[PDB]
Protein backbone atom coordinates (compact mmCIF):
# COMPACT_ATOMS: atom_id res chain seq x y z
CA UNK A 1 0.00 0.00 0.00
CA UNK A 2 1.04 3.71 -0.41
CA UNK A 3 2.34 5.95 2.20
CA UNK A 4 4.05 9.12 2.26
CA UNK A 5 6.17 11.11 4.93
CA UNK A 6 5.70 15.02 4.85
CA UNK A 7 6.42 18.37 6.13
CA UNK A 8 5.28 21.59 6.08
CA UNK A 9 6.30 24.56 7.50
CA UNK A 10 3.86 27.98 7.99
CA UNK A 11 5.13 31.43 8.43
CA UNK A 12 2.87 34.80 9.27
CA UNK A 13 4.02 38.18 9.14
CA UNK A 14 2.32 40.77 11.88
CA UNK A 15 -0.30 38.01 13.09
CA UNK A 16 -3.30 38.52 15.00
CA UNK A 17 -2.50 37.72 18.50
CA UNK A 18 -3.03 33.56 19.02
CA UNK A 19 -1.58 32.65 15.63
CA UNK A 20 1.89 32.03 15.73
CA UNK A 21 4.50 33.46 13.76
CA UNK A 22 5.51 29.89 12.76
CA UNK A 23 4.39 26.16 12.77
CA UNK A 24 5.81 23.63 11.65
CA UNK A 25 4.25 19.67 11.88
CA UNK A 26 4.54 16.53 10.04
CA UNK A 27 2.81 13.81 8.50
CA UNK A 28 2.90 10.07 7.99
CA UNK A 29 -0.46 9.92 5.44
CA UNK A 30 -3.34 11.71 7.09
CA UNK A 31 -1.84 11.42 10.47
CA UNK A 32 0.03 14.22 12.14
CA UNK A 33 3.46 13.06 13.73
CA UNK A 34 4.78 16.04 14.94
CA UNK A 35 4.40 19.47 15.64
CA UNK A 36 6.21 22.66 16.60
CA UNK A 37 5.66 26.32 16.54
CA UNK A 38 7.36 29.75 17.87
CA UNK A 39 5.15 29.64 20.87
CA UNK A 40 5.85 26.49 22.74
CA UNK A 41 9.22 26.52 21.13
CA UNK A 42 9.45 22.84 21.24
CA UNK A 43 9.08 19.76 19.11
CA UNK A 44 6.33 17.18 20.40
CA UNK A 45 4.60 14.05 19.30
CA UNK A 46 0.97 13.96 17.82
CA UNK A 47 0.91 10.65 18.25
CA UNK A 48 1.66 7.92 20.46
CA UNK A 49 3.67 5.57 18.64
CA UNK A 50 6.06 8.08 17.60
CA UNK A 51 6.57 9.41 21.38
CA UNK A 52 7.15 5.53 22.48
CA UNK A 53 9.73 4.76 19.78
CA UNK A 54 11.70 8.21 19.75
CA UNK A 55 14.17 8.77 22.60
CA UNK A 56 14.29 12.35 24.13
CA UNK A 57 17.58 13.40 21.81
CA UNK A 58 15.79 13.23 18.88
CA UNK A 59 12.94 15.86 19.76
CA UNK A 60 16.04 17.61 21.55
CA UNK A 61 18.24 17.91 18.41
CA UNK A 62 15.59 18.62 16.21
CA UNK A 63 13.79 21.28 18.47
CA UNK A 64 17.21 23.07 17.66
CA UNK A 65 16.83 22.84 14.08
CA UNK A 66 13.33 24.23 14.57
CA UNK A 67 14.21 27.14 16.02
CA UNK A 68 17.08 27.92 13.73
CA UNK A 69 14.03 27.00 10.72
CA UNK A 70 11.65 29.44 12.09
CA UNK A 71 14.43 32.38 12.33
CA UNK A 72 15.36 31.82 8.41
CA UNK A 73 11.41 31.52 7.70
CA UNK A 74 10.60 35.16 8.77
CA UNK A 75 13.64 37.37 7.57
CA UNK A 76 12.86 34.50 3.87
CA UNK A 77 8.99 36.28 4.29
CA UNK A 78 10.60 39.99 4.77
CA UNK A 79 12.48 39.62 1.53
CA UNK A 80 9.83 38.19 -0.49
CA UNK A 81 7.34 40.94 0.75
CA UNK A 82 9.91 43.14 -0.05
CA UNK A 83 10.37 41.69 -3.32
CA UNK A 84 6.47 42.22 -4.09
CA UNK A 85 6.28 45.88 -2.60
CA UNK A 86 3.93 44.48 0.09
CA UNK A 87 2.76 45.29 3.84
CA UNK A 88 0.48 43.95 6.43
CA UNK A 89 0.10 40.32 6.64
CA UNK A 90 1.51 37.67 4.44
CA UNK A 91 1.78 34.31 4.35
CA UNK A 92 4.93 31.72 3.87
CA UNK A 93 4.61 28.01 3.07
CA UNK A 94 6.68 24.94 2.60
CA UNK A 95 6.10 21.23 1.69
CA UNK A 96 8.93 18.79 1.93
CA UNK A 97 8.19 14.83 1.55
CA UNK A 98 8.55 11.47 0.43
CA UNK A 99 6.08 8.70 -1.27
CA UNK A 100 6.82 5.02 -0.99
CA UNK A 101 4.67 3.42 -3.94
CA UNK A 102 2.80 -0.39 -3.80
CA UNK A 103 5.05 -1.13 -6.79
CA UNK A 104 8.21 -0.38 -4.90
CA UNK A 105 9.30 2.97 -6.12
CA UNK A 106 9.47 6.28 -4.73
CA UNK A 107 8.68 9.73 -5.25
CA UNK A 108 10.02 13.08 -3.99
CA UNK A 109 8.91 16.70 -3.59
CA UNK A 110 9.32 20.47 -1.91
CA UNK A 111 7.81 23.13 -2.97
CA UNK A 112 6.91 26.83 -1.73
CA UNK A 113 4.26 28.94 -1.16
CA UNK A 114 4.04 32.67 -0.45
CA UNK A 115 0.25 34.05 0.62
CA UNK A 116 -1.44 30.23 -0.38
CA UNK A 117 -0.15 30.14 -4.27
CA UNK A 118 2.77 28.18 -5.58
CA UNK A 119 6.17 29.69 -6.12
CA UNK A 120 8.89 27.74 -6.15
CA UNK A 121 9.02 24.13 -6.88
CA UNK A 122 12.02 21.71 -7.04
CA UNK A 123 12.45 19.36 -9.36
CA UNK A 124 15.25 16.51 -8.03
CA UNK A 125 15.45 15.09 -11.57
CA UNK A 126 16.98 18.55 -13.07
CA UNK A 127 18.14 20.02 -9.41
CA UNK A 128 15.93 22.52 -10.67
CA UNK A 129 13.91 25.13 -8.87
CA UNK A 130 11.24 26.17 -11.15
CA UNK A 131 9.67 30.04 -10.40
CA UNK A 132 6.11 31.30 -10.98
CA UNK A 133 7.09 34.70 -11.39
CA UNK A 134 10.05 37.23 -11.82
CA UNK A 135 10.22 37.55 -7.73
CA UNK A 136 10.45 33.81 -7.66
CA UNK A 137 13.23 33.98 -10.41
CA UNK A 138 15.32 35.86 -8.18
CA UNK A 139 15.27 33.44 -5.23
CA UNK A 140 15.78 30.89 -7.86
CA UNK A 141 18.74 32.29 -8.99
CA UNK A 142 20.27 32.50 -5.64
CA UNK A 143 19.45 28.77 -4.69
CA UNK A 144 20.48 27.58 -8.03
CA UNK A 145 23.97 28.88 -7.43
CA UNK A 146 24.18 26.47 -4.57
CA UNK A 147 24.90 23.13 -6.28
CA UNK A 148 25.92 21.46 -2.89
CA UNK A 149 22.68 22.56 -1.07
CA UNK A 150 20.52 20.65 -4.53
CA UNK A 151 22.75 17.51 -4.17
CA UNK A 152 21.93 17.98 -0.47
CA UNK A 153 18.05 18.01 -0.88
CA UNK A 154 17.84 15.24 -3.95
CA UNK A 155 19.65 12.76 -1.49
CA UNK A 156 17.37 13.78 1.37
CA UNK A 157 14.33 13.17 -0.70
CA UNK A 158 15.72 9.91 -2.16
CA UNK A 159 17.24 8.75 0.89
CA UNK A 160 17.08 10.15 4.31
CA UNK A 161 13.27 10.75 3.76
CA UNK A 162 12.31 6.90 2.95
CA UNK A 163 14.13 5.79 5.28
CA UNK A 164 12.37 8.00 8.23
CA UNK A 165 9.41 6.54 6.72
CA UNK A 166 10.06 3.00 6.26
CA UNK A 167 11.03 3.29 10.26
CA UNK A 168 7.95 5.74 10.93
CA UNK A 169 5.51 2.65 9.19
CA UNK A 170 7.06 0.05 11.39
CA UNK A 171 6.54 2.09 14.43
CA UNK A 172 2.76 3.09 13.82
CA UNK A 173 1.85 -0.66 11.74
CA UNK A 174 -0.96 -1.24 14.12
CA UNK A 175 -2.56 2.23 12.93
CA UNK A 176 -1.26 2.96 9.54
CA UNK A 177 -1.09 -0.43 8.15
CA UNK A 178 -4.60 -1.61 9.56
CA UNK A 179 -7.78 -2.51 7.58
CA UNK A 180 -11.14 -1.55 8.36
CA UNK A 181 -13.61 -2.11 5.43
CA UNK A 182 -16.49 -0.19 4.64
CA UNK A 183 -20.52 0.31 5.41
CA UNK A 184 -22.04 0.70 2.56
CA UNK A 185 -25.73 0.81 2.00
CA UNK A 186 -28.03 2.32 -1.04
CA UNK A 187 -30.64 4.80 -0.55
CA UNK A 188 -33.46 5.26 -2.92
CA UNK A 189 -35.96 8.38 -2.67
CA UNK A 190 -38.18 10.72 -5.49
CA UNK A 191 -37.16 13.84 -4.76
CA UNK A 192 -38.33 16.83 -7.36
CA UNK A 193 -41.30 14.95 -9.03
CA UNK A 194 -40.27 12.48 -11.67
CA UNK A 195 -36.76 12.51 -9.96
CA UNK A 196 -35.20 9.59 -8.17
CA UNK A 197 -32.40 10.14 -6.59
CA UNK A 198 -29.67 7.01 -5.88
CA UNK A 199 -27.36 7.64 -3.10
CA UNK A 200 -24.60 5.05 -2.64
CA UNK A 201 -23.25 6.07 1.08
CA UNK A 202 -20.01 4.53 3.01
CA UNK A 203 -18.95 4.73 6.48
CA UNK A 204 -16.45 3.28 9.10
CA UNK A 205 -13.32 2.26 6.39
CA UNK A 206 -9.86 3.22 6.72
CA UNK A 207 -7.75 4.01 5.13
CA UNK A 208 -9.82 6.80 3.71
CA UNK A 209 -8.31 6.13 -0.16
CA UNK A 210 -11.94 4.65 -1.27
CA UNK A 211 -12.93 4.43 -5.05
CA UNK A 212 -16.78 4.52 -5.21
CA UNK A 213 -18.37 4.90 -9.08
CA UNK A 214 -22.05 3.96 -10.17
CA UNK A 215 -22.62 1.92 -13.57
CA UNK A 216 -25.54 1.18 -15.45
CA UNK A 217 -26.36 -2.42 -17.10
CA UNK A 218 -22.76 -3.64 -16.14
CA UNK A 219 -20.97 -0.73 -17.82
CA UNK A 220 -19.73 3.05 -17.23
CA UNK A 221 -21.89 5.98 -16.55
CA UNK A 222 -22.17 9.18 -18.34
CA UNK A 223 -24.79 11.49 -16.63
CA UNK A 224 -23.72 13.47 -13.62
CA UNK A 225 -22.46 11.89 -10.96
CA UNK A 226 -22.46 13.81 -8.06
CA UNK A 227 -18.98 12.85 -5.08
CA UNK A 228 -19.06 13.18 -1.22
CA UNK A 229 -15.70 14.47 0.16
CA UNK A 230 -13.96 12.02 2.09
CA UNK A 231 -14.35 12.83 5.65
CA UNK A 232 -13.03 12.22 8.95
CA UNK A 233 -15.39 10.76 11.48
CA UNK A 234 -13.59 11.37 14.16
CA UNK A 235 -13.03 7.99 15.53
CA UNK A 236 -10.22 7.20 13.23
CA UNK A 237 -12.25 6.44 10.08
CA UNK A 238 -13.64 8.02 7.13
CA UNK A 239 -16.50 8.23 5.19
CA UNK A 240 -17.60 9.13 1.73
CA UNK A 241 -20.55 9.30 -0.56
CA UNK A 242 -21.73 9.46 -4.52
CA UNK A 243 -25.32 10.31 -5.86
CA UNK A 244 -26.98 9.91 -9.63
CA UNK A 245 -30.10 10.56 -10.99
CA UNK A 246 -33.33 7.98 -12.67
CA UNK A 247 -30.65 -1.42 -13.82
CA UNK A 248 -28.13 0.65 -12.11
CA UNK A 249 -25.40 -0.93 -9.13
CA UNK A 250 -22.87 1.27 -7.15
CA UNK A 251 -19.56 -0.42 -7.91
CA UNK A 252 -17.10 0.23 -4.27
CA UNK A 253 -12.96 -0.85 -4.27
CA UNK A 254 -10.99 -0.48 -1.13
CA UNK A 255 -8.17 -2.30 0.14
CA UNK A 256 -8.16 -5.07 -2.54
CA UNK A 257 -11.48 -5.56 -1.93
CA UNK A 258 -14.25 -4.91 -5.02
CA UNK A 259 -18.03 -4.25 -3.61
CA UNK A 260 -21.06 -4.33 -5.46
CA UNK A 261 -24.91 -3.03 -4.64
CA UNK A 262 -27.54 -3.69 -7.11
CA UNK A 263 -30.57 -1.56 -7.22
CA UNK A 264 -33.43 -3.49 -7.68
CA UNK B 1 -6.12 35.60 -2.61
CA UNK B 2 -8.28 34.80 -0.04
CA UNK B 3 -10.12 31.24 0.12
CA UNK B 4 -13.23 30.90 2.11
CA UNK B 5 -13.75 27.66 4.63
CA UNK B 6 -15.84 25.11 3.23
CA UNK B 7 -18.09 23.95 6.59
CA UNK B 8 -19.38 20.45 6.28
CA UNK B 9 -21.86 19.07 9.23
CA UNK B 10 -22.21 15.58 10.17
CA UNK B 11 -22.84 12.45 12.06
CA UNK B 12 -20.12 10.05 12.80
CA UNK B 13 -22.73 7.29 12.49
CA UNK B 14 -25.84 7.71 10.69
CA UNK B 15 -28.43 9.23 12.74
CA UNK B 16 -30.95 7.89 14.87
CA UNK B 17 -33.02 10.14 17.34
CA UNK B 18 -32.49 8.91 21.01
CA UNK B 19 -29.35 7.04 19.87
CA UNK B 20 -26.01 8.67 21.15
CA UNK B 21 -23.88 9.80 18.36
CA UNK B 22 -21.13 12.48 17.83
CA UNK B 23 -21.62 15.56 15.75
CA UNK B 24 -19.01 16.61 13.49
CA UNK B 25 -17.80 19.90 11.73
CA UNK B 26 -15.26 19.75 9.17
CA UNK B 27 -13.77 23.55 7.76
CA UNK B 28 -11.50 23.03 5.22
CA UNK B 29 -10.03 25.07 2.17
CA UNK B 30 -9.58 28.03 3.59
CA UNK B 31 -6.70 30.68 3.54
CA UNK B 32 -5.12 32.34 5.63
CA UNK B 33 -4.98 30.04 8.57
CA UNK B 34 -6.86 32.38 11.21
CA UNK B 35 -10.24 30.90 12.23
CA UNK B 36 -13.08 30.47 14.70
CA UNK B 37 -15.25 27.66 15.19
CA UNK B 38 -18.16 26.80 17.52
CA UNK B 39 -20.50 24.41 17.80
CA UNK B 40 -24.12 25.44 18.45
CA UNK B 41 -27.02 23.64 19.66
CA UNK B 42 -29.83 25.55 19.84
CA UNK B 43 -28.32 28.88 18.90
CA UNK B 44 -26.12 28.28 22.04
CA UNK B 45 -22.43 27.54 22.07
CA UNK B 46 -21.61 24.02 23.40
CA UNK B 47 -18.77 24.27 25.87
CA UNK B 48 -17.55 20.29 25.76
CA UNK B 49 -15.99 20.37 22.97
CA UNK B 50 -13.39 18.09 20.84
CA UNK B 51 -11.25 19.94 17.87
CA UNK B 52 -7.69 18.55 16.13
CA UNK B 53 -4.76 20.90 15.46
CA UNK B 54 -4.74 23.42 12.61
CA UNK B 55 -3.62 20.99 9.45
CA UNK B 56 -2.43 21.30 6.01
CA UNK B 57 -3.26 20.80 2.95
CA UNK B 58 -0.87 19.98 -0.33
CA UNK B 59 -2.35 23.05 -1.80
CA UNK B 60 -1.62 25.07 0.73
CA UNK B 61 -4.90 25.42 2.66
CA UNK B 62 -5.68 24.33 6.00
CA UNK B 63 -8.54 21.97 7.66
CA UNK B 64 -10.02 21.45 10.93
CA UNK B 65 -12.28 19.18 12.52
CA UNK B 66 -14.30 20.24 15.65
CA UNK B 67 -16.79 17.46 17.23
CA UNK B 68 -18.68 16.93 20.12
CA UNK B 69 -20.95 14.11 21.80
CA UNK B 70 -24.53 14.38 21.23
CA UNK B 71 -28.01 12.51 21.37
CA UNK B 72 -29.97 13.81 18.46
CA UNK B 73 -33.61 14.86 18.88
CA UNK B 74 -36.32 15.98 17.14
CA UNK B 75 -36.81 18.55 18.53
CA UNK B 76 -33.05 20.28 18.90
CA UNK B 77 -31.17 22.16 16.59
CA UNK B 78 -28.04 21.52 15.70
CA UNK B 79 -25.40 24.19 13.88
CA UNK B 80 -21.64 24.64 13.20
CA UNK B 81 -20.84 28.72 13.56
CA UNK B 82 -17.57 29.66 11.70
CA UNK B 83 -15.48 32.87 11.51
CA UNK B 84 -12.76 34.05 8.84
CA UNK B 85 -11.21 37.02 7.36
CA UNK B 86 -13.59 36.40 3.90
CA UNK B 87 -16.19 37.04 6.11
CA UNK B 88 -18.17 39.96 7.00
CA UNK B 89 -19.83 38.52 10.31
CA UNK B 90 -19.91 34.76 11.30
CA UNK B 91 -21.27 32.27 9.13
CA UNK B 92 -23.64 29.33 10.89
CA UNK B 93 -24.31 26.28 9.30
CA UNK B 94 -27.26 23.70 9.88
CA UNK B 95 -26.91 20.09 10.82
CA UNK B 96 -29.15 18.87 7.78
CA UNK B 97 -29.50 15.46 9.91
CA UNK B 98 -29.29 13.46 6.93
C1 LIG C 1 11.47 15.95 13.22
C2 LIG C 1 12.27 14.95 12.43
C3 LIG C 1 10.98 17.14 12.50
N1 LIG C 1 11.44 17.33 11.32
C4 LIG C 1 11.04 18.42 10.55
C5 LIG C 1 11.60 18.43 9.24
N2 LIG C 1 12.34 17.41 8.82
C6 LIG C 1 12.68 17.05 7.45
C7 LIG C 1 13.99 17.59 6.89
O1 LIG C 1 15.10 17.14 7.67
C8 LIG C 1 13.99 19.12 6.82
O2 LIG C 1 12.78 19.57 6.22
C9 LIG C 1 15.17 19.71 6.05
O3 LIG C 1 15.04 21.13 6.01
C10 LIG C 1 15.26 19.15 4.62
O4 LIG C 1 16.44 19.60 3.96
N3 LIG C 1 11.23 19.40 8.34
C11 LIG C 1 10.32 20.37 8.65
O5 LIG C 1 10.00 21.24 7.83
N4 LIG C 1 9.79 20.35 9.91
C12 LIG C 1 10.08 19.45 10.92
O6 LIG C 1 9.54 19.57 12.02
Amino acid sequence: RTHSLRYFRLGVSDPIHGVPEFISVGYVDSHPITTYDSVTRQKEPRAPWMAENLAPDHWERYTQLLRGWQQMFKVELKRLQRHYNHSGSHTYQRMIGCELLEDGSTTGFLQYAYDGQDFLIFNKDTLSWLAVDNVAHTIKQAWEANQHELLYQKNWLEEECIAWLKRFLEYGKDTLQRTEPPLVRVNRKETFPGVTALFCKAHGFYPPEIYMTWMKNGEEIVQEIDYGDILPSGDGTYQAWASIELLYSCHVEHSGVHMVLQVP
Amino acid sequence: IQRTPKIQVYSRHPAENGKSNFLNCYVSGFHPSDIEVDLLKNGERIEKVEHSDLSFSKDWSFYLLYYTEFTPTEKDEYACRVNHVTLSQPKIVKWDRD
